[PDB]
Protein backbone atom coordinates (compact mmCIF):
# COMPACT_ATOMS: atom_id res chain seq x y z
CA UNK A 1 0.00 0.00 0.00
CA UNK A 2 2.96 1.95 0.29
CA UNK A 3 4.94 1.47 -2.06
CA UNK A 4 2.77 2.87 -5.31
CA UNK A 5 5.12 2.20 -8.07
CA UNK A 6 2.82 0.34 -10.56
CA UNK A 7 5.85 -2.54 -11.29
CA UNK A 8 5.17 -3.77 -7.29
CA UNK A 9 1.33 -3.97 -7.43
CA UNK A 10 0.61 -7.77 -7.29
CA UNK A 11 -1.60 -9.19 -9.75
CA UNK A 12 -3.86 -12.44 -9.94
CA UNK A 13 -2.17 -15.63 -9.28
CA UNK A 14 -1.69 -18.13 -12.62
CA UNK A 15 -4.89 -15.84 -14.46
CA UNK A 16 -7.01 -18.64 -16.04
CA UNK A 17 -8.39 -17.16 -19.02
CA UNK A 18 -10.92 -19.69 -19.17
CA UNK A 19 -12.64 -19.47 -15.64
CA UNK A 20 -12.61 -15.68 -16.18
CA UNK A 21 -14.79 -15.93 -19.14
CA UNK A 22 -18.89 -15.11 -19.53
CA UNK A 23 -20.52 -11.88 -17.97
CA UNK A 24 -18.88 -9.44 -15.62
CA UNK A 25 -20.80 -6.72 -14.26
CA UNK A 26 -19.14 -3.70 -13.02
CA UNK A 27 -19.86 -2.25 -9.62
CA UNK A 28 -17.34 -0.09 -9.15
CA UNK A 29 -14.98 2.62 -11.17
CA UNK A 30 -12.13 4.75 -10.72
CA UNK A 31 -12.27 7.09 -13.60
CA UNK A 32 -9.09 7.71 -16.66
CA UNK A 33 -8.88 11.42 -17.13
CA UNK A 34 -10.63 12.17 -19.98
CA UNK A 35 -14.01 10.38 -21.60
CA UNK A 36 -15.13 7.30 -20.24
CA UNK A 37 -17.96 4.52 -19.43
CA UNK A 38 -20.32 6.12 -17.25
CA UNK A 39 -22.95 3.14 -15.75
CA UNK A 40 -25.02 -0.25 -16.99
CA UNK A 41 -21.21 -1.41 -18.03
CA UNK A 42 -20.81 -4.56 -18.54
CA UNK A 43 -18.30 -7.22 -20.03
CA UNK A 44 -17.98 -10.34 -21.58
CA UNK A 45 -14.59 -12.46 -21.60
CA UNK A 46 -14.25 -15.18 -24.16
CA UNK A 47 -11.27 -17.52 -25.29
CA UNK A 48 -11.36 -18.87 -28.70
CA UNK A 49 -9.69 -22.30 -29.69
CA UNK A 50 -6.22 -20.74 -29.96
CA UNK A 51 -6.70 -19.41 -26.02
CA UNK A 52 -6.50 -16.00 -27.24
CA UNK A 53 -8.76 -13.78 -24.89
CA UNK A 54 -11.30 -10.92 -26.40
CA UNK A 55 -13.98 -9.10 -24.51
CA UNK A 56 -17.16 -7.13 -25.42
CA UNK A 57 -17.99 -3.57 -23.00
CA UNK A 58 -21.23 -1.69 -22.85
CA UNK A 59 -22.43 1.44 -21.23
CA UNK A 60 -23.47 4.06 -21.00
CA UNK A 61 -22.11 7.15 -22.63
CA UNK A 62 -22.73 10.52 -21.67
CA UNK A 63 -23.10 12.56 -25.08
CA UNK A 64 -24.53 15.84 -23.60
CA UNK A 65 -26.20 16.45 -20.28
CA UNK A 66 -29.54 16.11 -21.58
CA UNK A 67 -27.87 13.19 -24.39
CA UNK A 68 -27.76 9.81 -23.06
CA UNK A 69 -26.67 6.46 -25.57
CA UNK A 70 -25.27 3.42 -25.49
CA UNK A 71 -21.83 2.56 -26.74
CA UNK A 72 -20.65 -0.85 -27.38
CA UNK A 73 -16.47 -1.91 -27.58
CA UNK A 74 -14.73 -4.96 -28.64
CA UNK A 75 -10.67 -5.82 -26.78
CA UNK A 76 -8.34 -8.55 -28.02
CA UNK A 77 -5.90 -9.29 -25.38
CA UNK A 78 -2.12 -9.90 -26.45
CA UNK A 79 -0.94 -11.84 -23.95
CA UNK A 80 2.77 -10.89 -21.72
CA UNK A 81 5.09 -13.04 -19.86
CA UNK A 82 2.76 -12.38 -16.88
CA UNK A 83 -0.47 -14.43 -16.96
CA UNK A 84 -2.78 -11.99 -15.57
CA UNK A 85 -1.32 -8.63 -17.07
CA UNK A 86 -2.22 -8.29 -21.13
CA UNK A 87 -1.98 -5.78 -23.57
CA UNK A 88 -5.64 -4.67 -24.46
CA UNK A 89 -6.32 -3.50 -28.12
CA UNK A 90 -9.98 -2.25 -27.93
CA UNK A 91 -12.71 -0.39 -30.59
CA UNK A 92 -16.21 0.56 -30.47
CA UNK A 93 -18.13 -0.86 -32.67
CA UNK A 94 -21.34 0.02 -35.13
CA UNK A 95 -21.63 3.60 -35.00
CA UNK A 96 -19.19 4.34 -31.84
CA UNK A 97 -15.66 5.29 -32.77
CA UNK A 98 -13.60 5.22 -29.84
CA UNK A 99 -10.61 3.16 -30.02
CA UNK A 100 -7.25 2.90 -28.10
CA UNK A 101 -4.70 0.51 -26.51
CA UNK A 102 -4.91 -0.04 -22.52
CA UNK A 103 -2.53 -2.20 -20.57
CA UNK A 104 -4.86 -4.61 -18.77
CA UNK A 105 -4.20 -6.28 -15.34
CA UNK A 106 -6.29 -8.58 -13.68
CA UNK A 107 -4.99 -7.67 -9.99
CA UNK A 108 -7.29 -10.41 -8.40
CA UNK A 109 -10.62 -12.54 -8.81
CA UNK A 110 -12.04 -15.46 -7.24
CA UNK A 111 -13.94 -16.10 -10.91
CA UNK A 112 -17.26 -16.32 -9.84
CA UNK A 113 -17.46 -13.80 -7.14
CA UNK A 114 -15.50 -10.49 -7.91
CA UNK A 115 -12.92 -9.36 -9.87
CA UNK A 116 -10.29 -6.57 -9.49
CA UNK A 117 -8.84 -4.85 -13.05
CA UNK A 118 -6.74 -2.21 -13.72
CA UNK A 119 -4.78 0.01 -16.40
CA UNK A 120 -2.29 2.92 -15.81
CA UNK A 121 -1.91 4.79 -18.95
CA UNK A 122 0.69 6.80 -18.51
CA UNK A 123 3.47 6.01 -15.51
CA UNK A 124 5.49 9.21 -13.62
CA UNK A 125 9.06 9.31 -13.51
CA UNK A 126 9.26 8.08 -10.39
CA UNK A 127 6.94 4.73 -11.53
CA UNK A 128 3.71 5.52 -9.45
CA UNK A 129 0.60 5.86 -11.94
CA UNK A 130 -0.05 9.61 -13.12
CA UNK A 131 -3.70 8.33 -15.13
CA UNK A 132 -4.75 5.14 -14.33
CA UNK A 133 -8.82 3.45 -14.48
CA UNK A 134 -9.82 0.31 -12.51
CA UNK A 135 -13.29 -1.60 -12.66
CA UNK A 136 -14.77 -3.64 -9.66
CA UNK A 137 -16.51 -6.65 -11.40
CA UNK A 138 -19.14 -8.53 -9.94
CA UNK A 139 -20.93 -11.41 -11.09
CA UNK A 140 -23.46 -10.65 -9.66
CA UNK A 141 -25.15 -6.63 -11.37
CA UNK A 142 -26.12 -5.70 -8.17
CA UNK A 143 -23.78 -6.48 -5.63
CA UNK A 144 -21.15 -7.97 -3.51
CA UNK A 145 -21.06 -10.60 -0.70
CA UNK A 146 -19.34 -8.61 2.38
CA UNK A 147 -16.17 -11.72 2.01
CA UNK A 148 -15.71 -10.06 -1.24
CA UNK A 149 -15.86 -6.52 -0.47
CA UNK A 150 -13.31 -6.64 1.80
CA UNK A 151 -10.98 -8.14 -0.50
CA UNK A 152 -11.83 -5.73 -2.83
CA UNK A 153 -10.87 -2.65 -0.39
CA UNK A 154 -7.84 -4.34 0.18
CA UNK A 155 -6.86 -4.42 -3.41
CA UNK A 156 -7.86 -0.96 -3.89
CA UNK A 157 -5.40 0.39 -0.96
CA UNK A 158 -2.78 -1.90 -2.47
CA UNK A 159 -3.41 -0.01 -5.84
CA UNK A 160 -3.26 3.44 -3.89
CA UNK A 161 -6.85 3.79 -5.30
CA UNK A 162 -8.48 3.45 -1.42
CA UNK A 163 -11.43 5.70 -1.84
CA UNK A 164 -11.42 7.07 -5.20
CA UNK A 165 -13.57 4.41 -6.24
CA UNK A 166 -17.74 5.68 -7.31
CA UNK A 167 -20.39 2.89 -7.25
CA UNK A 168 -22.08 2.77 -10.61
CA UNK A 169 -25.40 1.47 -11.31
CA UNK A 170 -27.04 -1.07 -13.05
CA UNK A 171 -30.88 -0.01 -14.59
CA UNK A 172 -31.36 -1.91 -17.69
CA UNK A 173 -30.21 1.40 -20.07
CA UNK A 174 -28.27 -0.60 -22.39
CA UNK A 175 -29.85 -3.73 -22.24
CA UNK A 176 -33.63 -3.38 -21.42
CA UNK B 1 -29.48 16.67 -50.52
CA UNK B 2 -28.41 14.22 -48.79
CA UNK B 3 -25.06 12.30 -47.73
CA UNK B 4 -23.41 9.31 -47.36
CA UNK B 5 -22.72 8.85 -43.27
CA UNK B 6 -22.59 5.84 -41.09
CA UNK B 7 -26.05 5.37 -38.36
CA UNK B 8 -26.12 3.31 -36.56
CA UNK B 9 -23.38 1.57 -37.86
CA UNK B 10 -24.67 0.88 -41.41
CA UNK B 11 -23.82 3.57 -44.69
CA UNK B 12 -27.65 5.87 -44.90
CA UNK B 13 -28.48 8.36 -46.64
CA UNK B 14 -28.57 11.36 -43.70
CA UNK B 15 -30.51 14.33 -44.33
CA UNK B 16 -28.37 17.04 -42.54
CA UNK B 17 -31.94 19.02 -41.81
CA UNK B 18 -33.75 16.68 -40.23
CA UNK B 19 -30.46 15.98 -37.41
CA UNK B 20 -32.36 16.76 -33.74
CA UNK B 21 -29.59 16.02 -31.37
CA UNK B 22 -25.60 17.02 -32.76
CA UNK B 23 -22.67 16.80 -30.05
CA UNK B 24 -18.84 17.04 -30.64
CA UNK B 25 -17.17 14.14 -28.26
CA UNK B 26 -13.75 13.12 -28.22
CA UNK B 27 -12.28 13.92 -31.80
CA UNK B 28 -15.88 12.65 -33.49
CA UNK B 29 -19.43 14.13 -33.96
CA UNK B 30 -22.35 12.28 -33.15
CA UNK B 31 -25.53 12.82 -34.33
CA UNK B 32 -29.05 11.23 -33.80
CA UNK B 33 -32.79 11.86 -36.10
CA UNK B 34 -34.06 11.45 -32.78
CA UNK B 35 -35.77 13.65 -30.35
CA UNK B 36 -36.24 10.92 -27.51
CA UNK B 37 -33.25 10.11 -27.29
CA UNK B 38 -33.39 6.01 -27.48
CA UNK B 39 -30.06 4.47 -26.18
CA UNK B 40 -28.36 3.15 -29.58
CA UNK B 41 -30.51 5.86 -32.02
CA UNK B 42 -27.61 7.32 -33.68
CA UNK B 43 -24.77 8.14 -35.92
CA UNK B 44 -21.24 9.06 -35.87
CA UNK B 45 -18.42 11.11 -38.18
CA UNK B 46 -15.01 11.98 -37.58
CA UNK B 47 -14.80 15.62 -36.87
CA UNK B 48 -12.27 15.86 -39.87
CA UNK B 49 -14.38 14.17 -42.19
CA UNK B 50 -17.82 16.19 -40.98
CA UNK B 51 -20.27 17.42 -44.25
CA UNK B 52 -19.85 21.52 -43.26
CA UNK B 53 -23.06 21.46 -42.62
CA UNK B 54 -23.27 19.26 -40.20
CA UNK B 55 -20.67 21.60 -38.35
CA UNK B 56 -22.80 24.58 -39.06
CA UNK B 57 -25.90 22.83 -37.20
CA UNK B 58 -23.16 21.90 -34.50
CA UNK B 59 -21.59 25.06 -33.60
CA UNK B 60 -25.09 26.87 -33.89
CA UNK B 61 -25.84 25.28 -30.57
O1 LIG C 1 -10.97 4.69 -23.84
C1 LIG C 1 -11.53 5.69 -24.37
O2 LIG C 1 -10.85 6.48 -25.09
C2 LIG C 1 -13.02 5.94 -24.18
C3 LIG C 1 -13.59 7.08 -24.71
C4 LIG C 1 -14.94 7.32 -24.55
C5 LIG C 1 -15.73 6.43 -23.85
C6 LIG C 1 -15.17 5.28 -23.32
C7 LIG C 1 -13.81 5.06 -23.46
N1 LIG C 1 -13.21 3.87 -22.92
C8 LIG C 1 -13.82 3.09 -21.88
O3 LIG C 1 -14.85 3.32 -21.37
N2 LIG C 1 -13.07 1.94 -21.45
C9 LIG C 1 -13.57 0.96 -20.43
C10 LIG C 1 -13.83 -0.34 -21.19
C11 LIG C 1 -12.58 -0.81 -21.84
C12 LIG C 1 -12.90 -2.18 -22.58
C13 LIG C 1 -13.26 -2.14 -23.91
C14 LIG C 1 -13.55 -3.31 -24.59
C15 LIG C 1 -13.48 -4.52 -23.93
C16 LIG C 1 -13.12 -4.57 -22.59
C17 LIG C 1 -12.82 -3.40 -21.91
C18 LIG C 1 -12.42 -3.52 -20.43
F1 LIG C 1 -11.14 -3.06 -20.24
F2 LIG C 1 -13.23 -2.82 -19.62
F3 LIG C 1 -12.53 -4.81 -20.04
C19 LIG C 1 -12.00 0.20 -22.78
C20 LIG C 1 -11.76 1.51 -22.05
ZN1 LIG D 1 -2.98 -13.24 -4.07
ZN1 LIG E 1 -27.80 -10.23 -6.34
ZN1 LIG F 1 -29.62 -5.70 -17.31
Amino acid sequence: ERDCRVSSFRVKENFDKARFSGTWYAMAKKDPEGLFLQDNIVAEFSVDETGQMSATAKGRVRLLNNWDVCADMVGTFTDTEDPAKFKMKYWGVASFLQKGNDDHWIVDTDYDTYAVQYSCRLLNLDGTCADSYSFVFSRDPNGLPPEAQKIVRQRQEELCLARQYRLIVHNGYCDG
Amino acid sequence: ATVKLTYQGEEKQVDISKIKRVARYGQNIYFSYDEGGGAYDYGAVSEKDAPKELLQMLEKQ
